[PDB]
């Protein structure tokens, strides 16, 4: 699943310019909900820990990969739930 | 593996549209939803990766992590969301660190440059792990919120960072198991050291900064192991988080340098 060096390098700078630019002009009241939403996105680290656990051959590799999938899964699920709760604050009162 | 590439392509788009929509008040609620679909598709696609085993371990770990995290998120008072961001952030940084540790232990890198990337993501993920745990413990009550100051702390912290970086670099020449374990333990200790002097009111900035760090770590692991889902999402959040930390500092009347050192 690897891309070449130069293509990967383009992908790195373009995504970096992009992430920076999408946050200019965020209003102050969205600072913490955005931190939380962006926190949930880097949650996708669970996937890379899945591949590690999935190729692990020894007890140690398995144990370290097992722990990473838990940690990754926690970031994704808890980060999702927290962000959903904060963004209820962009509604009224039923 | 065109279908996994296609899936990951779709995930990056959903995260980008999600992030964009979260930055504006009128579309913010919908933005977490687009992002959530991306995460579901990423996890689903990943079971089809070539050569995967340990499917029961994987599924068990996914379930343990996500149920307990979900269970904690929905039961805490709303007033407690900044600390919950911290602990979930810490955990992701830990997850990047584990990817780097296993690959360094396997000696999986034939390329020196891909090795360096794996090493850098491991330092940064580790620091964010213990750094984010201290931020949580301080705001939660497990520790007091006040600065923990001492004789010659700045110099101690710098000396630990310098030593963490020397031992990390040395792995490019000799990757003995003892050196690996020592590098991680020193990066973990540094996360602790760095957050100790930070008081309660300054802690949102530090947490934003560790958020940026985990993103970067996730991105770096992505490039090192050749996973596009992590390359894009990690780089996107690293960059967005870096700026977001500057903005939070300016709004809270301060500098990032002032809080962090
Ligand atoms: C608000 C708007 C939101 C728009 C959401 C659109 C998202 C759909 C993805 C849902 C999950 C689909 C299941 C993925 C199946 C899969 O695994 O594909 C890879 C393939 O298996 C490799 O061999
Ligand atoms: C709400 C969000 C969604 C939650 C996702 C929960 C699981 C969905 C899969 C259901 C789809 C049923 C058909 C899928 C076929 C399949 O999984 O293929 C097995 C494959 O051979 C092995 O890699």
């Amino acid at each position: 699943m690897e891309f070449g060096f130069w293509s990967a390098l383009y992908i790195f700078v373009l995504t970096c310019f992009l992430g920076y630019e999408l946050i200019t002009r965020v209003p102050v009241i969205l600072h913490t909900p955005l931190m939380s939403g962006s926190n949930f996105i880097h949650g996708v680290v669970v996937v890379g820990a899945m591949v590690v656990l999935g190729h692990a051959e020894t007890g140690l590799e398995k144990l370290i990969g097992f722990l990473g999938v838990i940690l990754g899964a926690a970031n994704a699920a808890g980060g999702y739930a927290v962000t959903v709760r904060m963004l209820e604050m962009f509604e009224r009162k039923p | 593996m065109d279908l996994i590439q296609a899936a990951y392509f779709v995930v990056a788009i959903l995260f980008i549209v999600g992030l964009k929509r979260m930055a504006h008040p009128t579309t913010a609620k919908s933005g977490i939803v687009w992002a959530g679909w991306g995460m579901v598709l990423a996890v689903l696609a990943t079971f089809f990766w070539p050569g995967m085993g340990n499917f029961a371990l994987i599924l068990l770990a996914l379930l343990l992590g996500s149920v307990v995290a979900w269970w904690a998120a929905v039961r805490v008072a709303m007033t407690d969301m900044p600390q919950m961001v911290a602990i979930y952030n810490g955990m992701g940084g830990g997850a990047a660190a584990t990817i780097a540790a296993v690959e360094l232990l396997k000696g999986a890198f034939e390329n020196t440059g891909l090795m360096a990337l794996a090493i850098l993501g491991g330092l940064i993920g580790s620091v964010a792990f213990t750094g984010s745990l201290i931020a949580f413990a301080k705001l939660q009550g497990i520790m007091k919120s006040r600065p923990i100051l001492f004789p010659g702390q700045k110099a101690v912290n710098a000396l630990v960072l310098a030593l963490t970086v020397v031992i990390g670099l040395s792995l490019l020449w000799n990757d003995a198991t003892a050196s690996i374990v020592l590098f991680f333990l020193l990066a973990l200790l540094f996360g602790v050291l760095m957050t100790l002097p930070i008081g309660g009111g300054d802690m949102p900035v530090a947490i934003s900064f560790y958020n940026a760090f985990t993103g970067m770590a996730v991105g770096f692991e992505g490039f090192a192991v050749g996973n596009p889902a992590l390359m894009v999402a990690g780089t996107l959040v690293g960059a967005a988080g870096t700026l977001l930390t500057v903005l939070m500092a300016r709004a809270m009347n301060r500098s990032v340098w002032i809080s962090v050192l």
